[PDB]
């Protein structure tokens, strides 16, 4: 476990169980000043008392901890407590953090409706242009402040994705007797608002469109909704992105077929009209890029797709945390119940994740979220709990483990997925020792010049010894080990120049 | 490593040859190396391909003539080269004049190895050149449109009820025309007597609004001025002021009932106009006055009637729907059917390419058959090819293979005496897959052999077959999934080992980029760089164009990873990682393309090029040297208490066979570091001068040998209390220090896979019969007090071991006592005569190893005697085998081993 070390700092860095002793030159009995690094008992029984040994133990201090409050009416809900803690951990020692999450009722929600408009959604659009009032009323049952917006996408307006024939660009529809609009990549139609009349009017002004190949450019629309916060109108509440389609999607490598070599740059490109007009200059975003942008924006995607497209979006939602997949009808007639089910299944689940661990630091979770005594197993990368009820508070036990040292106070940012609430951990490593026994040029230790620089007295260069009294007598003589047993019988371990025992027996006689 | 990042060559950033891809091409007749780059067409540079050379320490690019010229928008350029020539393909859009569809395939040109034209090939109307019986070897925008103008009479002779019938007929005719015609609009004016302009063909885009506008007309009625109506139609309806197309087919529809009267203009004057050099005119003259009077001749003059096709005389408005079909027959356009199956129109043949030999190329077709994919095997001289694809056996798996993008990447696997074409399908089942053409009989189809595991990772978009030892048979296949997701788009390369017996694939390794980059796109570009490291083994470069993206102040981003090929495969880790920040400022997507294996700097060593999005970077390769060191100790044996000068004759020699390093160690400096007595806590030897064994920057310049003369001295009197009977090991640690600046010729680099140290030992003459080693026998005669017993009758089990040394000399000998942990020692007894040290360790749970520190060089021919009294540590064990083994280990040059065993048997279960 613990082995003899030169100084207190190296001794504590060697093993968490080491119990370096700092008594004032009590080794003046034939013992080298490098064997004061062992367990607690071997240093408490051997000379120094409780005052003259310093075993450093890291601790955690809570900086700000406001109580879990459910706002006033979904207004100021605090759900994650504490919010800023300072954790100082000695290398090799566990540190347990108690993180509580409360599922406040009436938490506000923003729902951006991102629709497909590829002429197979004509009846879907006909239903959606009236479903706004129903959606708002139904969502007002679980929350009090709900805001809904609308967007749409078709595809990039180049071959082979859409037919760029000039007559087929103005009217991408099979017949000219029906009304429809020219293809686009992403049109932000309505910003998140609280009235359903604006939703009805704006969506009813929209028309269907069309393209050439089956996969759609919905990833571009998803990325632009995640990135353009000021234009969409996101706030700091739970954000839902309802993605409705009846076909697959284009990914990052698909734009090469249209002569598009430039990768998607991850910048907001909506013009004053809400159009993503420079979409033919960038390629489609990738699954990883879209997932990263959605995670960074705390948006939970809801994929409302038909039965023929379900498995692809099941895979995609397996690749994206905090996402839901429902089965959309052929005319989007079940979209409100789908949205409600997805929102309930997303709110019932609480996940706690860490931003990034510094090198040598390990994290583990213990999801105690039913009963104040029952907690599940450790060694996970997520504090996951499902079926969390309203007004119920869950608990997570976060364990931190540092191996060597941390030079800088790197900040850890534990957070609950789908929420802007954050838990900042100031991660300092207690791998420097301050026993206060050190005195600069102390007369008690060494002789003349030189400082201890540690609990053990550093020998002056002028002469060798505990106080430079004997250059070689203390250092060289090995009779001090030979004194080590009689009557120990093996129940007691040997001691330098003695025999140590336990269990009502003590001393060399034992 | 080899790549000289400190001296790169860059194309100008002004984007004159805006670089999309870059490769090195050599003519294997004159050994001329070029830097062919591909660019998107602009107003400044129309050419798709340029050839660039290293002239006066600058890259000068010139367009390559006789290549297809892109028109309009950039749609895609691919360039591949082999020793057979250079193949360039551009995606070309062709619009069918009488159809609402478009063809998007490639126009390719095959150049010879000297960049001279060999063959041209366009794959529009592919079915003409598709002969499927040719066995596969396998080593065995102006708009024409149509504009129609309607002239509806509204004179006072027409009662209001008839106006409704005429309006309904006009609306029905427009509706049927829109049903049968698409790229064709409508406009009309009210021929009532006051020349008023109704909705024009600009408003005809919204068909429903035009119908309501037509339904909203009202008849006023002044007088029948036909010529004025025609002139107004010419001046407003057919003029391009409101968007009328100049070449649009212009059709005039005139339905009149009253003849010309009170018209200042003449009917014959308006028809004989220069602008009427071909315009369609129709005259549906409902009315009995036409039949009964001269104004029938007026009707004939209104519209030309060579075959009476335009003349439509009807008696009443009730038959308007009767002759509507006849009116539609000769005016409607019968545009080409839209919705036909997509077989080869958007096949995009030449999306990826591969030169198989002088006459044959392998061209990928991503979009064939609803983007199912495929590959065209095209013979350039016979101008005949065959199409290869998955060949689904039904209609369910034909639709299941759609949008798989087969032929996105195409490659060739070389084997013992056969070839094997492979193709990537980066969205097959949404993971990606690699297909291989497996022939049987005369039908060859691509079947999947490898698949991805992550959705959207684009497995199979990049294919890199690697032949490590250059024997003509590929050993490895590198498959990239550049958008593989862990936290962002990291990228992943899969290394597959090709079996030499049948050609199967085994996942040898999974490669990744440097940790800490969530966006890297590792594997987006990979290439076999030939031999960069000068070991005759192929090495691989993998680019990560997105490493460092989003940096402040527009810093350069992107990385390239160099993997040296070994006899067992690729390296575990990259030898080099070339970041764009250390190459040049303002490099975006460094690592988008790469190519190597040919000497472009003139030094004789093959070097590489890395293409960024907009620029091409050229790096020269450094010579690789390996040194061989040798000591020449003069005494050759340190005598007892030498206290004399030890002479050292270090002599570095260039063991590398990379010819003569051209201006190599001519400028670089060697750096010695002599570590005398490495390993010992108290060194018994040290250099006479302490400044010649810490760091010594000597200049080599000319010559392949560098020799030195050092001196070794004893330390502070050199007391022999330490282990004098052990060889003193001295470690030479050389290093290479290159100068600072732009050297004209590349500076050498020490081989990374040769350890740069040369541990040597000089032996102390051990006092013995042979004064170079003291070997002694360690004989033991341990006696067992009692062999075994059980049930407390054991009491204190006793053992006795006596070690006897009677050979020459025993040096740092070792003990080993192996007894099971079921028994434990209450007390331990040391050997009294003499006081031989014995560092007995603690008991261990496993097989006991009491490596007691007996012996030491001081040990004479005396003997030891150790007493041991065992007792069971609250453990009972049954009868076993091998009993207890005791081993004596001597750390001399020659090892003498002693073995002893006891007897154990108790008869109590
Ligand atoms: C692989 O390529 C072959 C051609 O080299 C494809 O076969 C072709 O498939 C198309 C349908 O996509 C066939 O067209 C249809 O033919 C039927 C009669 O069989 C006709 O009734 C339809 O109206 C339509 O014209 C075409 O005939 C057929 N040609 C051949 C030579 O087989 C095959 O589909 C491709 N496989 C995959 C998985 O993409
Ligand atoms: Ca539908
Ligand atoms: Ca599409
Ligand atoms: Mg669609």
């Amino acid at each position: 476990s613990c082995q003899p070390a030169p100084s207190c700092q190296k001794c504590i860095l060697s093993h968490p169980s080491c119990a370096w002793c700092k008594q004032l030159n009590f080794t003046a009995s034939g013992e080298a000043e490098a064997r004061r690094c062992a367990r607690r008992e071997e240093l408490l029984a051997r000379g120094c008392p409780l005052e003259e040994l310093e075993e450093p133990r890291g601790q955690q201090e809570v900086l700000q901890d406001q109580p879990l409050s459910q706002g006033a009416r979904g207004e100021g809900a605090t759900q994650l407590a504490p919010q800023r803690v300072r954790v100082t951990l000695r290398p090799g020692e566990p540190q347990q953090l108690q993180v509580r999450f409360l599922r406040a009722e009436g938490y506000p929600v923003d729902l951006y409706y991102l629709m497909d408009l590829s002429y197979s959604m004509k009846d879907d659009l006909e239903r959606v242009r009236q479903l706004g009032h129903a959606l708002l009323v139904r969502l007002q049952e679980v929350t009090h402040s709900v805001r809904i917006g609308f967007g749409s996408f078709v595809d990039k307006t180049v071959l082979p994705f859409v037919s760029t024939v000039p007559s087929k660009l103005r009217h991408p529809c099979p017949t000219r007797l029906e009304r429809c609009q020219s293809p686009f990549s992403f049109h932000h139609v309505l910003s998140l608002t609280g009235d359903a009349q604006a939703f009805e009017r704006e969506v009813g002004r929209q028309s269907v469109s069309g393209n050439l190949d089956s996969p759609e450019g919905g990833f571009d629309a998803i990325l632009q909704a995640a990135l353009c916060q000021e234009q969409i109108g996101w706030r700091n509440v739970s954000r839902l992105l309802v993605f409705t389609s009846d076909d697959t999607f284009h990914t990052a490598g698909d734009g090469k077929l249209g002569g598009i070599f430039m990768p998607s740059d991850g910048h907001c490109h909506l013009d004053s009209n809400g159009l993503y007009s420079r979409s033919t200059e960038f390629d489609y975003p990738s699954v990883g890029q879209v997932a990263q942008a959605l995670s960074a924006a705390n948006i939970q995607p809801i994929f409302a797709v038909t039965s023929a497209a379900l498995p692809v979006y099941q895979e995609l939602s397996k690749l994206i945390p905090k996402s839901a997949v429902g089965e959309l009808s052929e005319d989007s007639s079940n979209v409100v119940q789908l949205i409600m089910d997805a929102y309930n299944s997303l709110s019932s689940t609480v996940t706690l994740e860490h931003s990034s661990l510094p090198p040598g630091v390990h994290i583990s979770y213990e999801s105690q979220c039913e009963g104040p005594e029952k907690r599940e197993g450790k060694a996970e990368d997520r504090g996951q709990c499902n079926h969390v009820r309203i007004n119920q508070t869950v608990t997570f036990w976060v364990s931190l483990q540092a191996t060597h040292c941390l030079p800088e106070p790197h900040l850890l940012r534990l957070r609950a997925l789908g929420f802007s609430e954050e838990l900042i951990v100031e991660l300092h490593t207690l791998c420097d020792c301050n026993c206060s026994d050190t005195q600069p040029q102390a007369p008690h230790c060494s002789d003349g010049q030189g400082h201890l620089q540690c609990g053990v007295c550093s020998c002056a260069p002028g002469r060798l010894g505990r106080l430079c009294e004997c250059s070689v007598a203390e250092l060289s003589s090995p009779d001090l080990e030979s004194g080590c047993g009689p009557l120990c019988s093996g129940k007691g371990h040997c001691q330098c120049g003695r025999c140590s025992c336990s269990g009502q027996s003590s001393g060399h006689l034992c | 490593f080899n790549v000289d990042v400190a001296r790169p060559w860059l194309t100008p950033k002004g984007g004159a040859p805006f670089v999309l891809s870059s490769l090195l091409h050599q003519d294997p007749s004159t050994n001329q190396t070029w830097l062919l780059v591909t660019s998107p067409r602009t107003k400044r540079t129309p050419g798709p391909l340029h050839r660039c050379s290293l002239v006066q320490d600058e890259i000068l690019c010139h367009p390559v003539e006789h290549v297809p010229i892109p028109k309009g928008r950039h749609r895609g350029v691919t360039v591949v080269r082999s020793h057979h020539g250079v193949l360039i393909c551009i995606q070309v859009l062709v619009r069918r004049p009488h159809s609402l569809s478009s063809e998007l395939t490639g126009t390719c040109s095959l150049l010879g190895p000297d960049l001279r034209p060999q063959a041209q090939a366009n794959f529009f109307d592919l079915e003409n050149l598709l002969d499927p019986d040719a066995r596969v070897d396998t080593g065995d925008e102006e708009e024409a449109g149509t504009e129609i103008a309607i002239i509806l009479d509204g004179s006072g002779s027409i009662d209001p009820p008839d106006f409704q019938r005429a309006k309904d007929f006009i609306s029905n005719m427009m509706r049927n025309f829109y049903e049968k015609c698409f790229e064709c609009n409508f406009a009309l004016v009210q021929y009532g007597g006051v020349i008023q302009t109704e909705f024009d063909l600009r408003d005809s885009q919204d068909v429903m609004a035009s119908l309501a506008r037509v339904q909203n007309i009202t008849q006023v009625g002044s007088v029948t001025k036909t010529a004025s109506a025609m002139q107004h139609v010419l001046d407003s309806i057919f003029t391009s002021s409101h968007g009328s197309r100049r070449k649009a087919s212009k059709v005039m529809v005139v339905l009149t009932d009253g003849g010309i009267f009170e018209d200042p203009l003449n009917l014959t004057t308006v028809i004989n106009s220069p602008k009427m050099q071909g315009v369609e005119r129709f005259a549906i003259g409902v009315g009995e006055e036409f039949k009964s009077a001269r104004t029938a001749r007026e009707l004939n003059l209104i519209a030309s009637d060579p075959d009476e096709t335009h003349a439509f005389k009807v008696t009443n408005y009730m038959a308007l729907d009767g002759l509507l079909s006849k009116l539609r027959y000769n005016i409607i356009s019968m545009e080409g059917t839209v919705g036909d199956a997509l077989h080869y129109q958007l096949a995009q043949i030449g999306f990826s390419a591969q030169i198989l030999d002088e006459r044959q190329v392998l061209l990928g077709a991503v979009g064939a058959f609803d983007w199912s994919g495929g590959a065209l095997l095209y013979d350039t001289r016979s101008r005949r090819g065959r199409f290869l694809n998955q060949t689904a056996a039904a209609a369910a798996d034909a639709e299941a293979a759609q949008y798989s993008y087969l032929g996105y990447a195409v490659a060739v696997l070389h084997k013992t005496c056969s070839l094997s074409y492979i193709a990537g399908a980066p969205r097959y089942k949404h993971h990606g897959a690699v297909f291989e053409l497996q022939k049987e009989g005369r039908e060859a189809s691509f079947l999947p052999v490898l698949e991805g595991e992550q959705m959207g990772s684009y497995f199979g978009s990049e294919l890199c077959p690697v032949d490590i030892d250059m024997d003509g048979s590929t050993d490895f296949l590198l498959v990239a999934a550049p958008f593989y997701h862990v936290h962002g788009e990291e990228g992943r390369v899969y290394v597959y080992r090709l079996s030499e017996q049948d050609g199967s694939f085994s996942l040898a390794r999974i490669l990744s980029g440097h940790p800490g980059f969530t966006n890297a796109r590792f594997g987006f570009a990979m290439a076999a760089m030939g031999d960069l490291s000068q070991d005759k083994l192929t090495d691989v470069a993998i680019g990560a164009p997105l490493e460092g993206f989003g940096a402040d102040d527009g810093a350069s981003f992107g990385s390239v990873y160099i993997y040296n090929g070994h006899w067992d495969g690729l390296s575990a880790s990259p030898s080099q990682r070339i970041r764009a920040s250390t190459v040049a400022p303002g490099l975006q997507y460094f690592g988008m393309s790469m190519a190597g294996g040919f000497d472009i700097s003139g030094d004789g060593l093959a070097d590489i090029t890395v293409g960024t999005l907009g620029q091409a970077v050229v790096f020269r390769s450094r010579p690789v040297v390996r040194l061989k060191v040798s000591m020449a100790f003069t005494p050759s044996a340190l005598p007892i208490g030498f206290n004399g000068v030890v002479n050292v004759r270090l002599c570095f020699e260039i063991s590398s066979v990379t010819t003569a390093s051209e201006s190599g160690l001519r400028e670089a400096l060697l750096n010695f570091t002599l570590d005398v007595d490495v390993g010992k806590q108290r060194r018994r030897l040290q250099c006479s001068d302490v400044r010649s064994c810490l760091g010594c920057l000597r200049e080599w310049s000319s010559g392949s040998q560098l020799c030195e003369d050092l001196l070794l001295m004893p330390t502070e009197g050199e007391l022999c209390e330490e282990d004098c009977f052990s060889n003193a090991s001295v470690k030479v640690s050389y290093q290479l220090q290159t100068p600072e600046g732009q050297t004209d010729h590349p500076q050498p680099i020490l081989d990374r896979y040769t350890e740069p140290f040369a541990i040597f030992q000089l032996p102390y003459e051990k006092a013995c019969k042979n004064k170079l080693f003291c070997v002694a026998e360690l004989q033991l005669a341990t006696t067992v007090s009692q062999q075994e017993l059980v049930v407390g009758l054991t009491k204190e089990l006793t053992l006795n071991i006596n070690l006897t040394n009677s050979g020459e000399d025993s040096y740092m000998t070792s003990m080993a006592l192996n007894y099971p942990r079921n028994l434990q020692l209450k007390r331990m007894q040391k050997p009294p005569s003499p006081n031989i040290q014995c560092d007995d360790p603690q008991p261990v749970a496993s097989v006991l190893i009491m490596n007691c520190r007996i012996g030491h060089p001081v040990l004479k021919r005396s003997s030891a005697h150790v007493s041991v009294v065992w007792q069971l540590e609250e453990n009972a064990f049954p009868n076993r085998t091998a009993d207890i083994t005791v081993t004596v280990t001597n750390s001399n040059e020659r090892r003498s081993l002693a073995n002893e065993t006891h007897t154990l048997q108790f008869r109590h279960g």
